[PDB]
RNA sequence: UCAGUCGGUCCUGAGAGAUGGGCGAGCGCCGUUCCGAAGGGACGGGCGAUGGCCUCCGUUGCCCUCAGCCGAUCGAAAGGG
RNA sequence: GUGAAGAUUUUCACUGACCCGGUGAGGCGGGGGGGCGAGCCGGGCUCUCGCUUCUGGCGCCAAGCGCCCGGCCGGCCGGGCGCGACCCGCUCCGGG
């Protein structure tokens, strides 16, 4: 019932025997200089001995706690321009015929309300292009006793406010029904960051070799160790 | 999707056309090279008259910026006479002398004596 | 004083090499997977005299393993080679006159 | 105010924290061309005290000079 | 002093010369493939619009797919043409 | 710049700054899988290979399999995906 003319002719992709197929070459592409630069910069970050003051941002909050924090933060979002206009219109007509607590954005605003311990929680983005903007903030919060946590993504941190990016968001006051959840989050954040600051400042980063260098060293030490211990006894 | 070629080239992007909020010039420039200024004056030399009386052609003095097609169309519109061919040269004085060979039906002698040159 | 001829030879004004009639630089094929693991065979199509060069050149044509084309290259001719000879280039190429191996 | 901490930190260039940033920035800028535009200033506080304001119309060009 | 057919106009030789880049206080200089995201193209297929006996095709607009080149450009009225 | 040894210094190391070479930056480092020899009790470890050498021919734009989807009347026409062509990685490979 099968046509006998349907044979199979397999290609033999040997050396010098057949044309090499168009396979995946995603590793050997001569990438543009900007792509090359933004990749080897991350390589250099993993290579060089990153100081603890900078590497502290690499250690970040876990996923479940992060999304729980976002759920809490979604309650106190600031007013947009249109609804702020609506509020002003409502007050104007009400007068013709109390503000709730909200988030505290901006690094300058946050550090001013932290240095006088007027805030209960601080959330810091881990991906500021200059780290010098927020490098001192974890130490400042530790000395002032204000709980602080590090969150991955300034974009998702900046989506709490209705702008593009925001370095830091501060919780200064919460409503009664969210007081318990805020306190539960605060104690866990304090244990993660504030209570382990000595280890944080003692924890350097980077100083990791590449996979080829690790492999060659590992096989070298494996060969010498297996030729030493096994034969000796 | 995967990359086959080991080289990377700029992806082709979408580019739009000009939609200015105002025309750069208020009005298009008037055609200064019209059918009246393309031809200046026919020659009245004895050689020209000997040529019109033998080869059934005409001689004109025109500007240097006129093509043979433009001369043919201008003569056709100004005098309602079919043109067989045009031969143009630039005189040492600077003006362009154009020989306009007419179609066999028309007669150069009649055209010349009805446009003035005789 | 006037700058000497030895100094004037570095400016490359009239002392540049005459490289018009030269057929090209005699370079071995670039190192690739074929030579690094196996071998690639080519045919000696012709042998050419390179003007201004004391050694003859041999134009060897290989088959490109990555696309359908026939690459042509010029090697320094080793005496004993001839047109129509198969020249093998790579790690696995055996030891004989003409072949090039690491 | 954040800018006070920033300028105090920048005055401590010889420390390891700033030295790592300086060498990383210096290498990255060396990889780029001699004349190019940075979308945002590298030093906000220093730009502000030099007169820069974060408003449309002010741009920053990072240029390299052979020492 | 009249040209499709005679030449220039086209091509490129030795060379010259921008862009990338680098240098330079600076006018600018070096450099010609080198520290480059260097393709404005296309057999074919799909989506959508127009015209003509809306048959079939053409112009398109968008997407898929394919694509090497060697460097923009100038350089001979005795070289090729 | 990062380490290990000897007494701030010397030697031996690493690359990551910096330098050179190749390319159309075309198969790099490991792991897995498939054979070829050695030595133990059908099985385990180390190591090796990875398909082309009698000749001036040809070789690209996939056959084959498996799984989905469309239109038309079990049959007809026309598509998509994966293995075929192993997986994961942080520098394109090399030499300083
Ligand atoms: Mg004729
Ligand atoms: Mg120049
Ligand atoms: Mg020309
Ligand atoms: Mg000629």
């Amino acid at each position: 019932v099968v046509n006998p003319l349907f044979e199979k002719r397999p290609k033999n992709f040997g050396i010098g025997q057949d044309i090499q197929p168009k396979r995946d070459l995603t590793r050997f592409v001569k990438w543009p200089r900007y792509i090359r630069l933004q990749r080897q910069r991350a390589i250099l970050y993993k290579r060089l001995k990153v100081p603890p003051a900078i590497n502290q941002f690499t250690q970040v909050l876990d996923r479940q706690t992060a999304t729980q924090l976002l759920k809490l933060a979604h309650k106190y979002r600031p007013e947009t321009k249109q609804e702020k206009k609506q509020r002003l219109l409502a007050r104007a007509e009400k007068k013709a015929a109390k503000r709730p607590p909200v988030l505290r954005a901006g690094v300058n605003t946050v550090t001013t309300l932290v240095e006088n311990k007027k805030a209960q929680l601080v959330v810091i983005a881990h991906d500021v292009d200059p780290i010098e903007l927020v490098v001192f903030l974890p130490a400042l919060c530790r000395k002032m006793g204000v709980p602080y946590c590090i969150l991955k993504g300034k974009a998702r941190l900046g989506r709490l406010v209705h702008r593009k990016t925001c370095t830091t968001v501060a919780f200064t006051q919460v409503n009664s029904e969210d007081k318990g959840a805020l306190a539960k989050l605060v104690e866990a954040i304090r244990t993660n960051y504030n209570d382990r600051y000595d280890e944080i400042r003692r924890h350097w980063g980077g100083n990791v070799l590449g996979p080829k260098s690790v492999a060659r060293i590992a096989k070298l030490e494996k060969a010498k160790a297996k030729e030493l211990a096994t034969k000796l006894g | 999707k995967i990359r086959t070629s080991p080289t990377f080239r700029r992806p082709k992007t979408l580019r739009l056309r000009r939609q200015p909020k105002y025309p750069r010039k208020s009005a298009p420039r008037r055609n200064k090279l019209d059918h009246y200024a393309i031809i200046k004056f026919p020659l009245t030399t004895e050689s020209a008259m000997k040529k019109i009386e033998d080869n059934n052609t005409l001689v004109f003095i025109v500007d240097v910026k006129a093509n043979k097609h433009q001369i043919k169309q201008a003569v056709k519109k100004l005098y309602d006479i079919d043109v067989a061919k045009v031969n143009t040269l630039i005189r040492p004085d600077g003006e362009k002398k154009a020989y306009v060979r007419l179609a066999p039906d028309y007669d150069a002698l009649d055209v010349a004596n009805k446009i003035g040159i005789i | 004083g006037r700058v000497i001829r030895g100094q004037r030879k570095g400016a490359g004004s009239v002392f540049r090499a005459h490289v018009k009639h030269r057929k090209g630089a005699a370079r071995l094929r670039a190192v690739d997977f074929a030579e690094r693991h196996g071998y690639i065979k080519g045919i000696v199509k012709d042998i050419i005299h390179d003007p201004g060069r004391g050694a003859p050149l041999a134009k060897v044509v290989f088959r490109d393993p990555y696309r359908f084309k026939k690459r042509t290259e010029l090697f320094i001719a080793a005496e004993g080679i001839h047109t129509g000879q198969f020249v093998y280039c790579g790690k696995k190429a055996q030891l004989n006159i003409g072949n090039v191996l690491p | 105010g954040a800018y006070k901490y920033i300028q105090e930190l920048w005055r401590k260039k010889q420390s390891d924290v700033m030295r790592f940033l300086l060498r990383v920035r210096c290498w990255q800028y060396r990889q780029l061309s001699a004349l190019h535009r940075a979308p945002r200033p590298t030093r906000p506080d220093k730009a502000r005290r030099l007169g820069y304001k974060a408003k449309q119309g002010y741009v920053i060009y990072r240029i390299r000079v052979r020492r």
